[PDB]
RNA sequence: AAACUCCAGUUGACACAAAAUAGACUACGAAAGUGGCUUUAACAUAUCUGAACACACAAUAGCUAAGACCCAAACUGGGAUUAGAUACCCCACUAUGCUUAGCCCUAAACCUCAACAGUUAAAUCAACAAAACUGCUCGCCAGAACACUACGAGCCACAGCUUAAAACUCAAAG
């Protein structure tokens, strides 16, 4: 099952052919790893 | 194995930032790497003043690069980053998602230690 | 005892009701104890599962006029 | 101290004795000196509380076994 | 525990290291 | 014999073990907003497990992540980032009074 | 609004203005509270020396410099040389745990200067250089 | 030394891995693994080559093979780290513990003692 | 040096009350440990001596934290004698 | 007091040195020992005990050779104290502490409590300390001092380490 899941993801990996395209797309999006927590153990992601 | 390259580029325009990313990713493939993704964390202000290549930086762009590569390719890649002037700071760490977290049951209370001293009348 | 599992769940689902215990009175029956008698009596019928048997017990008390306010 | 009054009354009603106060050293082992040489010590001691106020055995439990007096205790 | 048995050995070693330096 | 005798059984009323706020969650060195919740607003000093309230296994993860983010250029050392000063307080420490 | 003990951040605009000036434009009073002396130096936001005073420059010598009287006397002399240049509000920056750590701050108030903030810049190394050996006195 | 293209011990057995992408076969090989995955394969070869029942690993024979693969690992680590005194003690103890295994094996089953000495290239030397 | 200035160990004065601010500042440094750390860093504390002090400070905390737990547990019996006279 | 006064303070640039908080945690390693970050390699044995005929390690100090040098610092010098002060206090600076390549192989190297297995009952138990015991094995000790010494032997050790006595003396030592 792990091999099958891996065989699907490999399609999305960057390659020398699509390297330039992926770079431009990355410069347009943003990934946010920031999130706080309360005393009740509840995640609070920022509204941005 | 699977690694993650925390890259801090210099505050540059889009044309120059794309040439550095491509220049940096082509170096990984030349060393036997298999790039997987390119995440952008956005341009922010550095927590402290960083000095690199005779330049005092106050801002930089944060980018992540998840990839697969052999163990011998890490040390050869750490040298390449040092030479690149556009890169303020770059470090490689083992990807945090390849470290399974053992399930936790809860906090176990610890009772006070007993029988530390003889039960004699001092 | 076997009925301690029942009491533990009642207190978790409902908890001690407005009715206050009277420990002086030897032949005193609390709301939870009343719930145990019905829960066990329905067990004699033949039901072999806790979830359904537990749910049916609460309904019987509500029919008898007992007040069962769940913690929720 | 909560039951000192109740016990002192019972002893008086049943024509018996009570000692609910601080037990001075030698009431039993050195009685003849405290009271007199012709004193008569108890033949039976009844402990309604075998502990003192510091959660330790009453000294009379040990002093009674020295004087060969049988004890009854709760 | 006292160090009276250590003080005897302390002077013995000191005088011996001082005698070797002299001879 | 008699049926009223007790039985050999485990405690039914026993309560589940308590958990830290971070139990079952992944601590990553890039989440500076979470890591700043366990440092002094004034000195940047890391708090202890008697202030954070975390367990031993998770207090070690926050520490290793803070020390890694500080030297990588993600988090400051001497002070807490002012941007995260208005975040929920989870630490049991009161300075002003 | 409420009051906060956290200073305004230059990146973020604030509503706290002292005599029509921002928190950043306020001059700074650097105090160096040592065990045997106490130096005071006032500067502007652009790092321009305005006034300098110390327990030694005021006449105190040897052990008499490590007291609160000489520190206060030095704070009054530094607040009288800076008040002639148009200084009213200052930001204090103490460095050291010497005797004249607080007494020097009083002399600044007794010279017509108002303290809006207090900053501690005491140098603590994270390890650093090995200090001198412990004394037997 | 197993080639780098060799698949991992776990993934070689699963069905359907014969026909997959080349990139997926390069991620499941020894090239993208650490040093401890190549040693799991070196041990597998010796068992099939030498031991009658590869599946049984608690037998005295397998323990010798498992330990002889560790000894070779320490010699490759000491050829680059000469001043690592810790791993130099694990080597000298592992060589002494294998000799104690070969002694008990030569005393019980001499037929297999010759097979292991030949397969692994070991020469039992009587102590002085 | 490389960090921003006037953001660390900085306290603002309320209504020109310098004393109350200084007490607050001196209380933040004390709770964080800087004050004591600065006093021990005046002279070099050798490892052997620093290991003797940490062990001393840790055994004192235990004792001081258990006695206080017993004082707050017995403070309930500080009331008047209910059986006055027996 | 001397010293310094091409000194001090603010700001900026700026390490072959040392590694706040976390740590009120008690983990790793045979011990020594190990508490900044990342990566690579990696932490013996499916019964135990077992080498003072061997092998491999072993804090600090120190020797040899070549480098580095912020700070600290034996030695030395100066100032002061003192009856004197070859010390305690102050200043300055050197070997040295660091790196690389070799040697040296010691410690209150002490948690002064050996390894494996097992027990909590009986006489629990001189005292103190960190409760009292069983089985098995190895190592070690037999009054004090002479003696961490002499001779002999071994060692990259040459004012050294290891092993280690005797004569005379005492009726105590502990
Ligand atoms: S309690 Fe489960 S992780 Fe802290
Ligand atoms: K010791
Ligand atoms: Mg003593
Ligand atoms: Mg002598
Ligand atoms: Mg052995
Ligand atoms: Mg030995
Ligand atoms: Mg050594
Ligand atoms: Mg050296
Ligand atoms: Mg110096
Ligand atoms: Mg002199
Ligand atoms: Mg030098
Ligand atoms: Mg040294
Ligand atoms: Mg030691
Ligand atoms: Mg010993
Ligand atoms: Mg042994
Ligand atoms: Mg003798
Ligand atoms: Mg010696
Ligand atoms: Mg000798
Ligand atoms: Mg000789």
């Amino acid at each position: 099952r792990e091999v099958l899941q891996l065989q699907e993801e490999v399609k999305n990996f960057i390659t020398r052919e699509n390297l330039e395209a992926r770079v431009e797309a990355a410069l347009d999006s943003r990934k946010n790893y920031n999130w706080a927590i309360t005393r009740e153990g509840l995640v609070v992601r920022p509204q941005r | 194995p699977r690694y993650e390259l925390a890259l801090i580029l210099k505050a540059m325009q889009r044309p120059e930032t794309a040439a550095t990313l491509k220049r940096t990713i082509e170096a990984l493939m030349d060393r036997g790497a298999i790039v997987r993704d390119l995440e952008n964390l956005g341009e922010r202000a550095l927590p402290y003043r960083i000095s690199a290549h005779s330049q005092q930086h106050n801002r930089g762009g944060y980018f992540l690069v998840d990839f697969y590569a052999p163990t011998a390719a890490v040390e050869s890649m750490v040298e390449h980053l040092s030479r690149d002037i556009d890169v303020i700071r770059g470090n490689i760490v083992k990807h945090p998602l390849t470290q399974e977290l053992k399930e936790c049951e809860g906090i176990v209370p610890v009772p006070l230690a007993e029988k530390l001293y003889s039960t004699k009348k001092r | 005892y076997h009925e301690d599992r029942i009491r533990a769940k009642f207190y978790s689902v409902y908890g001690s009701g407005q009715r206050a215990f009277d420990l002086f009175n030897p032949n005193f029956k609390s709301t939870c104890q009343r719930f145990v008698e019905k829960y066990t009596e329905l067990q004699k019928l033949g039901e072999t599962d806790e979830e359904k048997l537990f749910v049916e017990t609460g309904k019987a008390l509500l029919a008898e006029g007992v007040i069962l306010r769940r913690v929720g | 101290r909560q039951f000192s009054y109740l016990i002192e009354n019972m002893a008086r009603d049943c024509g018996e004795y009570a000692h609910t106060r601080y037990f001075r050293g030698g009431m039993l082992t050195n009685a003849r000196l405290l009271f007199g040489p012709t004193v008569r010590l108890p033949d039976l001691i009844i402990f309604l509380h075998t502990l003192n106020n510091i959660f330790e055995p009453h000294v009379a439990v040990r002093d009674a076994a020295k004087m060969n007096i049988p004890t009854v205790g709760i | 525990k006292n160090v009276l048995k250590i003080r005897r050995r302390k002077m013995n070693h000191h005088k011996y290291r001082k005698l070797v330096k002299k001879t | 014999s008699n049926e009223d005798l007790p039985i050999s059984m485990e405690n039914p009323y026993k309560e589940p073990l308590k958990k830290c706020i971070l139990c079952g969650k992944h601590v990553d060195y890039k989440n500076v907003q979470l890591l700043s919740q366990f440092v002094s607003p004034f000195t940047g000093c890391i708090y202890g497990r008697h202030i954070t309230g975390l367990c031993g296994k998770k207090q070690k993860e926050i520490t290793k992540a803070i020390k890694r983010a500080q030297i990588m250029g993600f988090m400051p050392v001497t002070y807490k980032d002012p941007a995260y000063l208005k975040d929920p307080k989870v630490c049991n420490i009161r300075y002003r009074e | 609004t409420k009051f906060s003990i956290y200073p305004p951040i230059p990146g973020e605009e604030s509503s706290l203005r002292w005599a029509g000036k921002k928190f950043e434009e306020i001059p700074i009073a650097h105090i160096k509270a040592s065990h045997n002396n106490t130096q005071i130096q006032v500067v502007s936001a652009s790092n321009e020396p305005l006034a300098f005073a110390s327990c030694g420059t005021e006449g105190f010598r040897n052990a008499k410099k490590g007291t609160g009287i000489a520190a206060q006397t030095a704070g009054i002399a530094a607040a009288a040389r800076a008040k002639q240049k148009g200084v009213i509000h200052i930001r204090v920056v103490v460095k050291g745990l010497g005797p004249g750590r607080l007494s020097a701050m009083h002399g600044l108030i007794m010279g017509g200067l108002e303290v809006i903030s207090i900053t501690d810049n005491t140098p603590i190394p994270h390890x650093g250089c090995r200090p001198r050996k412990a004394r037997k006195l | 030394d197993p080639p780098p293209s060799t698949l991992l011990k776990d993934y070689q057995n699963v069905p359907g891995i014969e026909k997959v992408d080349d990139v997926v076969k390069r991620l499941l090989s020894l090239e993208m693994a650490n040093k401890k995955e190549m040693l799991k394969i070196k041990q597998e070869q010796f068992m099939k080559k030498i031991v009658a029942n590869p599946e049984d690993t608690r037998s005295l024979e397998a323990r010798i093979i498992a330990l002889s693969v560790k000894i070779r690992s320490y010699e490759e680590h000491l050829e680059k780290h000469r001043k690592d005194k810790a791993h130099k003690r694990y080597l000298l103890m592992s060589i002494d513990q294998r000799k104690k295994m070969l002694k008990n094996l030569r005393n019980t089953n001499y037929d297999v003692f010759e097979k292991i000495c030949w397969g692994l290239g070991i020469e039992y030397t009587f102590p002085p | 040096a490389k960090h921003l200035k006037f953001i660390a160990r900085t306290v603002m004065v309320q209504e020109g009350n310098v004393e109350s601010a200084y007490r607050t500042l001196n209380r933040i440094l004390t709770m964080d440990g800087l004050i004591e750390d600065i006093k021990h860093r005046r002279y070099y504390e050798k490892p052997c001596r620093r290991r003797q002090r940490e062990s001393y400070e840790r055994c004192r905390r235990i004792y001081n934290m258990e006695m206080a737990r017993k004082i707050n547990f017995l403070m309930r019996k500080n009331r008047a004698d209910p059986w006055q006279g027996c």
